[PDB]
This record gives C-alpha cells, structure tokens and sequence, in this order.
RNA sequence: GCAAAAACA
C-alpha cells in the first residue's frame, strides 16, 4: 500500500486510480439467492424501533413513526409525516421552472407516449408460461390477453394501456387462450409478485446483492414515474445527472469564512425507505402544481401495488444433514427467519415495508434531495443513488457541527441513515469524491468502474472496430485515459481485433490469402493499421485511398451494392457478414 | 379510472388511502443527536493470524520459467521436448496424484503426433473429476447421519504468507528480450507522434522485466485454453504454452491439458491439468502441486502439476491480461505530463525521483524503478481478484483520501459511530495481497504533523 | 456477453449464412466456399474483395458520403 | 479440485 501513496513530483488523488481491481474476474453468484433476499426483507423491519423487535413491525402498515423512536445511533427505517409535509412544501418553495416544465410535460405530451418503446425494457417474467422471457414476446402476449379479455383493441397511447389493465382487472374471471385460466386473487397475486435475480458483474463490496425486476403489467406506471423523476431532475442544479461536481467546486469563498466538504455513501439504502412517504411527496407536489384526481390515481398506483410486494424467496434455504445438501423453503424447518415464516405466500412472501434494487433509483434521489432542502442547510448538495457530496460554507467549525448534525437528522427522518463508517468530512474544502470522480484543488479526476473491453464486439469486423475506437474515444475525452494510456489501448484492441478474425500467425485464412497472391490491404485483413491517436472519429475505408493504400477497383468490388452479404458510423460493405 | 373492487384491493395492505390526505400539521422536529467527533491517529488496521495462505491462481508467477529449443513450429518443440526427457517425481501432494503425470506424457506424445486432442486413459479418472460429483454424492448418501441444519459456512482466516515479498521483488528480475510485441501505429500529427513515443518508452521500461514475460505466459495460456472451450468434447484437448524469443528459438513455459469440460452454462468450472516450469520448489506455497524432476540436454528442471478447475469467465478475463499494463502507464504518462506543466517542453527522458515510504524511512527512488513495482502489484492484484480484494480496496480508497488530507494538512471529522477501520477489515480473511497492502498500510506512520 | 462467442464464431465452420448467390462458385481452388439461407466460410468475403462484381464509380462515391468530409476536414487543416 | 455463499466437477 506504501507503494501507491507518493509524496514527490505527484499528489495521490491522481495515482489513487491505482486503487481499482481491474482486469480481474468480477465476482459471480452461486447457487441460491434466498438467503440474501430474506436478509433484504428483514432488515427493514429490524429498524423500524429502538429496540429491535421484527415481529412488533411485521402489522406496521405505514412508516409513519415519531421523532422519540427514530434511532439517532443506527438504521432507522420509517418516516415522519409531518417531515415529508413541511419538506415538500420547502422543495416546492424552490425551483419553480423545473416544475412549470413537468406541468408542459403533463399537459401537453405525457398521454403522447406509447407502450410499443416499453419493448426496450429489461428481462421480463412471464405469469402465463411462468418463465422467464424477452421484453417483446412478453409485451405481444400481453397485449394479446388485453384484447382477447377487454372485447376492444388497446389504442397506441400508453394511456390506453394503463386504462385498459385498470378495466381487464375488473372482469374477475379471466382466461388467456393451453386455455389458461386466472382469476381476481391470482391477477393481484401476479401484481405483488417480484422476480428477484442475482446481479451480475458487480463490483464494490464482498457481498452480492440480488436485484428485482417486476411484472410487465406494472412497468408501464413505473416508467412513467420514473420518466417524471427524469424530467424533474435533469433541470435541478442539486441533482447529480447533467459536470455538476466541477461547477459546483468552482465556488470561489471569500478568505474569511471556511469551506467543508462531506462525502458519504449510504448503508441499506433499499432497506430503510417505505413508500408512503415517497407517495405523500408526489401527491403533495402534484396537488400544489395543479394535478387532477385521475392523475393523482394515476402516479399514486405504482406505490399501491409495491407496498405489497411478494418477491420470490429465490429457490430456498440451504440444510446439510452431512455431507449433503438440500434447498429447504422457508418454514419447512426452523432457522434464522421464522419471523417471516408467518408471511410467506406459497413460493413468496409478504413484505409491507421495504424497498429493493433495480425498481426506483430517481425518486428515492428525489427524497434525498426534498429531505436536504431545508431553512439551516446553506450549503450545496448532490445526490446520487446511494452516493452523496455536500458543501458547507460558513463562519465557525460549530456551524459546521450543528449543519451537519441536522443534516443527518433530516435524512434519517424519511429514513436514509447514512453511513457512520463511510461519510468523510473535511472542515477545509478542495478535495472530494461522488460517484467515480475525484477532486483535488481545482482538478478533477473522472474514474471508470470498468475498463474498455480492447475486444471485438463480435458483430462484425467494421462495426466492431468502430465501436472500439468510439468507446477508446470517450475514455480519453472524459479524462479517464490520456496519450498514452489511449495509445496503448488502442494497440491492445488492435491485437485483440486481428488475433479474432485470423489475421495473426499461420492459419488458414492467412494461407488462403497466401495461396491465392491476395495481398492484406485492411486491418482485419492482415495489413498494417491506420489508424492514429488522433483519427478516432474516422471511417476504416477512409483515411485509406486518401493516403493511396486502396486502389479504386477493389473499393468498386467491395461497396458493391449487389453483394450477396450486407453511433455505429460503419459504411456498408462486402465484410460486414 | 379506478375500479369497485380495485379500491379496497388496494386498501387492504396500506393504512392510508390510495389518495393520501394526512390532517398532519407540516413541521420540522428537532431531535438530539450524538456529537461529531475528530481524530488524531490514523486506524491500524488488523492482522489475521494463523498458517500463511499459499499461492492459488491460474499459473505461477515469479516461479515461471521456461525451456529454451530449437527454432521450429509448437509440435516440433513438445516432440523435442517429450522425446529428449525423462520424469521421476520429488514431491508427492495428496492433492495431485504422482499418476496425473501419465496424462501429461500421453498428452506430449499425442500432440507430438498432430493430434492435439487424445482419447481418454485410466489415469484422466483422477486428473478431471471425472464422474467425481455421482462419487461424492453416493458416499454422502451411503454415510449419510443426523438430522437437518443450516449450512452455517465458514471461511478460515489465514496469516501473511511469507513469501509474497520474495514475488513482490522476483517479478522484477531483469529480462534480455523485450516480452511485449505490439503492432506501432501511424504517425500523422505531433501530438500522436509524441503518443506513440511515450508508449514506446513504456514499452522499453517495463518490457525487459520478468512480470511482462509472465503476462505474456498468462495471456497465452487463457488464449489457448479459451479458444478450446465453446467445442464441447469428451476426449482431452492439448494446449501447449511455447512463446518465441527475438533469436528463433522456442520457449517452453509449460502445457494445460483440458478435460471432457462437458459445459452448459456461461460459469461452469471446466477441468484443467496445468504444468508448469520452476525456478525454485517451496512447500507451504505450493501445497496442492506436484514436483517432479525434469532432465533436458544434462540439464534440470522442475515440473509443477496441479489438478484445478475453471470458469469460461475467468478464462475469457485472463486472456485479455494485457490491459493490465493500462493502469502503471498513465502514472508515468501524467509524471511526463507534470514536468511539461513545470516547463512546457517534453523531454521523454525523464526520471524524477519519487518520495515513498520503505520499511517505515522516507526515502526517493527511481521513477521506473517505481514504475516496475507499480507494474508488479497490480499484477498480483489482478490474479488474486477476488470479493475480499474488491471490498477491501473500495473500504481502502477511503482511508487513502484521509491519509492524503492529512498530507496537505486538512481535519478530517467522522460521526459518533464512526468505525471505517471495521469495514476495511471485514474484508481481510485469507488473501495473501490484501494482507499485504494492510501491512504496507500500516507499516505507514499514522500520526502526522 | 456476445463477444465472448465471437472466437468461436470466427472459428465455427461456416461463420456466414450466405444470401442465395451464383455468381459465387460452390468450390474455387480447391476450397469450399459456400454450404449450397445457405452458409458460406470466412473466405468468401475476401474472395468477393478481390474477384467480385464492380459498380460505378458515382455510387461508390454516394455509399462513401457522410464518412469523407471529416476525412477532409481532418487532412486539410494546420496545427 | 475450483470457487465462495452451494454453484461446477
């Protein structure tokens, strides 16, 4: 560790890069996920009270709590009411244009979006085939069942779709087409039911996590709400999407007055939010904006069915009697989590309070930051999923203790409860961290969490090189990598890209060009590369019969456009199989 | 719209309505809160006790050599080499059975023949885990006794290996041939120009090491072995390692051998027989291996085998090594830079002396000796990449920046609960780098004025 | 993780599902080149590269479009 | 044997 901590010629901001686990294997998951989803379910209720007592907090319907139990000296989960009150009202004090501008999205273009983009989404679950399947057969079986329970065709608009799940949920006994039945009880169990999954390819932290995914009858009102997080966020100066971090340390203060800066991330960030007070924010923004009562219905819905979630306990606990292994469910046999034993529903469970990955990333921000807009908290605040930067600037170090006490106070009156053990705070400012950048001075330092692949896509050889070359290009112009480093991954990518199509050592598409006196004349070909540090934005053809290395009649042979196989800026061509 | 039967459905699990209409006056309470307190000594961080955790990676590192033969193609050299050698075995490991070895020189004569995959013999029984998992099973049924419980797992921590300074100063043995073949790219600007010329010189510090040779071993290796991968076979596929010098000749660092590796999925482990060439035998390092004598042209050898397993991911990662050699760079890239920001002119031929702590002294030394170092660790982190690195390093990146403040002189504040040092040290069990950071880290003085 | 399969597919026979074509010969110096949509192997593209079917000049110059003028920008400049 | 939360063999 000595090794990676100068004192000469360099500062370890800069070096402190070095401090990434790169080009290793990324941790992978094993067997089942129950153990680790029954941790996410309990740790909620472990914090509701002082005391921890799990099966007081199992009937709790709502977080609403009081200031007397909130615990100062661990996680709380829960809010105070009155708090998300007088909170929002503070955020809707400020920043009128961004919300004059959600109103135009509400009244103007919200209705304008349809449902045939939600087959962009993630991995879906399927409830009539139960399997897991691809967003665009789930969405055309989805609106299939709509037409063929509804009697009418579901219209383009996304409302449409909304108004038709409200009415099909209604018909109570309902049948796909097989002829697979349903009924009212089987529709809500589908609505609470959560598809959780290990996540894959992260790194971070010793232990993994699992992610959930919902149902597609419900993805709709939850990309609508994240839709209205997105257009809410991107024009708020306190927000942590766009260069924040860099304007915001151009702050210049005055030599008599002290500037601090605290960043801190957030333990159990999805185990300490309920939804009811991320419902009460939406609709006390909406209803001093001017929301009807249809709206509200409708942005209040997606909360509705979350607060009774029913996310899979993976595939069961793990029992040896020996030297065997057996996948035991939940209260099968007694063991750590019998006080959820009382909340299983068939192969899920019931989970009143609680929150999970991968379902609302932009409105618990939104908590974050209405919960820091206060009357005493004169500094500047970003937010960032689990992640946060703060500056204070002020007169005297207790200022400083009694604004950051109240800070964290306020937080954890919603129920964020930072991280004791990974909040840093540094009464003079110049050097802070948020998200992956880092700042020393007047620099900042951008860190990517994962490096460029320097590997063909797999595609196709042109297409490949030019994703390549785009991703090495936005590596050097966000700061991440510089002449060098951006030379030698382009080499590296240059080998990658001619050892995977055959154009390194003896082969046989090296001697089939050998044999049949065909010349190497592109890089996967086998002939010398053209490609500069400075031509990352150029085409593969290009920059070659500029510098005379192609000859006009095989350029002729090759862009044929009757050839019998046909920002990616990849001119078509014969190669591009 | 909302629905007769859809309200109360949506009642039952929320004691608000669907419209939250709460006769709460909005105000902010005030509650006590604990006190912000300050520190003065930097956290130590602790140190597992116990046996020295041995080495365990996909090939061996410092310990890597090679066979020098006779110009020609891979299957002239491992008939060379299988036909002009004799094996008798030093070191027996419970863990590799002495019978592997048939396997392997089944496996030389074969790929020696143009078959560099083989029918199965006795032997790759016990050298794949061949019907291993119906064996297991069947004795757990057969010895089967008591009564269910949780699995309760457990992973048991291991002290600082002693040998990991003797890699830490091995790797950077210096070499007679550069180790790094990388095609040059065009020249059409200054800038790129002057690009080109900084990796170059990269190449040319860091090249004539031992760590760039075992890149190049490692990446050749996970090549080969992952391009004999995605074609499901029953029978086991040769893969020899042989690298050739800047002279003609060949350079034999050893041979995997891949067994039936019937995969399905994107993780399953495929088995793998790796020998390997030493430099020098040891036992607590080593304890899984098997060492066997080798006699080439009156001279000597040692043959380390060792019966292990791995994933298609791990596999695929290690092919790509060389971006390893991203992260030093830069380092020197932006030293380069920062004497041109002391002077605008570029020399290239630059070695500043850097500043670093050494068996607690401050003391200067060589920036490419500093380089070579940096090189070598980052290396050793890459093989041994593993959640306890991860999470300790990320817990680490903290520590980092509050010893770096209180470098330029800057307070550092932490909560009531306030336990980094914890969280760092969760992540410390059994991993012989992460322990050795944790000592260089506390090696470090931790009061500073 | 498609570009774990591409080293494979490179390798797999017949990487190419080839359009129905005749102008292709089944086998040119003896080489397979297409399975009789019917696969082709690797070489067949290279093959088109040097012994295929020409076009004229102004389509040529209309596929190229919109990937020179940075060509030209980036050549005609001074630093 | 490989891993790290029972997976592969």
């Amino acid at each position: 560790m000595n090794l990676f901590t100068p004192l000469s010629e360099i500062n370890p901001t800069t070096t402190q890069e070095l401090l990434y686990a790169y080009t290793g294997p990324a941790p992978v998951a094993y067997g089942t996920r129950t153990r680790a989803v029954l941790e996410n379910i309990i740790r909620p209720y472990q914090y509701f009270y002082k005391e921890p007592n799990v099966q007081r907090a199992l009937d709790i319907k709502t977080g609403c709590k009081e200031p007397e139990d909130i615990n100062v000296e661990g996680p709380s989960s829960g809010f105070h009411t009155a708090s998300v009150l007088k909170l929002a009202d503070n955020f809707f004090r400020k920043y009128r244009p961004a919300m004059e501008k959600l109103k135009y999205w509400i009244l103007v273009k919200l209705p304008k979006l349809k449902y045939a983009e939600l087959s962009k989404g993630r991995q879906t679950y399927s409830f009539i085939h139960k399997r897991n399947l691809p967003a665009p057969i789930a969405l055309e079986e989805t609106v299939e069942f709509l037409e063929q329970n509804l009697r009418r065709k579901i219209g383009p608009t996304l409302l449409s779709y909304c108004q038709a799940i409200a009415d099909v949920m209604e018909l109570d006994e309902t049948t796909y087409e097989y002829t697979i039945k349903f009924s009212r009880e089987e529709l809500w169990d589908q609505m609470r039911t959560l598809n959780t999954m290990w996540k894959h390819l992260e790194r971070g932290r010793l232990n993994r996590r699992t992610i959930a995914t919902p149902s597609m009858l419900i993805r709709g009102f939850v990309k609508i709400v994240e839709d209205a997080a997105k257009e809410i966020l991107e024009n708020v100066p306190t927000s942590g999407v766009p260069e924040k971090l860099a304007k915001l340390a151009s702050k210049q203060t005055f030599h008599t007055a002290v500037t601090g800066e605290l960043s801190g991330d957030q333990e159990k960030f999805n185990e300490c939010l309920d939804p009811d007070a991320m419902r009460l924010m939406w609709t006390v923004f909406l209803r001093k904006l001017g929301c009807p009562d249809w709206i509200m219905e409708l942005f209040n819905i997606p909360f509705m069915v979350f607060k009774s979630k029913l996310a899979d306990m993976g595939e069961g606990l793990v029992y040896t009697k020996g030297k065997l292994t057996d996948r035991k469910p939940l209260g099968e046999m007694p063991s750590e989590f019998d006080d959820l034993v009382r909340n299983v529903v068939g192969n899920s469970i019931s989970c009143r309070l609680g929150m999970f990955m991968g379902m609302y990333n932009l409105t618990s921000t939104l908590l974050a930051l209405i919960s820091i807009e206060r009357e005493e908290l004169t500094g500047s605040h970003v937010e960032s999923s689990d992640d946060f930067i703060h500056f204070f600037n002020c007169k005297t170090h207790e200022e400083m203790f009694k604004q950051a006490e109240t800070l964290r106070l306020t937080l954890k009156l919603v129920g964020i409860n930072m991280s004791p053990s990974k909040c840093i705070l540094i009464s003079p400012a110049g050097i802070g961290e948020f998200n992956s950048k880092f700042h020393h001075r007047d620099f900042v330092g951008n860190v990517a969490t994962e490096l460029p692949a320097l590997v063909p896509n797999g595609t196709n050889p042109m297409t490949d090189l030019a994703m390549g070359l785009n991703v090495i290009k936005h590596s050097v112009n966000t700061g991440q990598m510089n002449l060098c480093t951006g030379a030698l991954a382009m080499r590296i990518f240059n080998h990658a890209y001619k050892y995977a199509y055959m154009a390194l050592g003896v082969t046989r598409r090296t001697r089939f060009m050998e044999e049949n006196a065909i010349t190497p004349l592109l890089t996967n070909q086998g002939a010398s590369p053209v490609h500069s540090f400075s031509t990352m934005h150029l085409d593969e053809v290009a920059l070659r019969r500029h510098l005379g290395l192609l000859d006009e009649e095989t350029l002729r042979r090759i862009l044929n456009p009757n050839n019998p196989v046909t920002e990616d800026y990849s001119v078509p061509s014969c190669f591009k199989y | 719209s909302v629905g007769t039967t859809f309200r109360t459905l949506l009642k039952r699990d929320t004691d608000w309505d669907v419209i939250p209409t709460p006769r709460v006056e909005p105000n902010v309470p005030r509650i006590e809160g604990r006190r912000w307190t300050q520190m003065k000594k930097l956290p130590l961080l602790k140190e597992k006790e116990g046996p020295p955790s041995p080495w365990r990676a996909l090939l061996l590192g410092a310990d890597s050599e090679y066979i020098v033969c006779p110009p020609g193609t891979d299957q002239e050299a491992i008939s060379w080499i299988h036909s002009q050698s004799e094996i008798e075995c030093i070191r027996e490991s419970k863990s590799t059975p002495a019978s592997v070895i048939t396997c392997l020189t089944s496996s030389l004569q074969s790929f020696a023949e143009g078959n560099p995959v083989r029918s199965r013999i006795h032997e790759d029984i016990i050298a794949f885990g061949i019907n291993k998992k119906q064996e297991k099973k069947q004795s757990a049924s057969s010895s089967a006794s008591g009564e269910w419980k949780r699995a309760e797992y457990q992973v048991e921590e291991m002290s600082l290996p002693p040998w990991v300074e003797e890699e830490m100063v091995l790797l950077r043995s210096d070499q007679e041939d550069n180790w790094i073949e990388l095609e040059k790219n065009a020249i059409y600007t200054e800038v790129d120009g002057v690009a080109e010329g900084l990796v170059d010189k990269y190449i040319e510090i860091v090249g004539r090491t031992k760590v760039a040779s075992v890149i190049e071993k490692w990446q050749i290796a996970a090549t080969r072995t992952f391009s004999q991968l995605h074609t499901d076979r029953s029978r086991i596929t040769a893969c020899p390692i042989i690298t050739r010098d800047p002279s003609g000749n060949c350079q034999f660092w050893g041979m995997v051998l891949l067994g039936p590796h019937h995969v399905k999925r994107d993780t399953d482990n495929a088995p793998l027989l790796i020998a390997e060439i030493m430099g020098e035998d040891t036992e607590e390092k080593y304890p899984k291996h098997s060492v066997f004598s080798l006699k080439v042209e009156e001279k000597q050898f040692l043959l380390s085998l060792k019966i292990t397993s791995f994933s298609r991911n791990k596999l695929y990662t290690f092919s790509n090594i060389r971006r390893v050699l991203i992260q030093p760079a830069s380092i020197y890239s932006q030293v380069v830079l920062s004497r041109a920001a002391e002077n605008n002119s570029l020399n290239l031929e630059v070695n500043p002396e850097i500043q670093l702590y050494l068996e607690g002294a401050q003391r200067g030394m060589t920036l490419y000796q500093w380089v070579r170092m940096i090189l070598c660790l980052e290396f050793l982190m890459a093989i041994y990449n593993n959640p306890q690195m991860e999470g300790f390093l990320a817990n680490m990146r903290r520590l980092h920046m509050s010893r770096h403040a209180m470098m330029e002189r800057r307070q550092v504040f932490l909560p009531f609960g306030s336990r980094p040092e914890d969280k760092v040290n969760e992540c410390i069990i059994n991993n012989p780098i992460v322990a050795y950071l944790a000592k260089g880290w506390n090696s470090m003085p931790n009061v500073y004025y | 993780a498609p570009q774990m399969r591409l080293v494979y597919s490179v390798r797999k026979p017949w990487p190419i599902s080839m359009t129905p074509s005749k102008e292709i010969p089944l086998v040119f110096n003896g080489t397979k080149l297409k399975d009789t949509r019917t696969r082709a192997n690797i070489v067949v593209p290279d093959y088109w590269s040097k012994y295929g079917s020409q076009t004229s000049l102004e389509v040529v110059n209309a596929i190229l479009y919109a990937e020179d003028l940075k060509v030209q920008r980036f050549f005609s400049t001074e630093w």
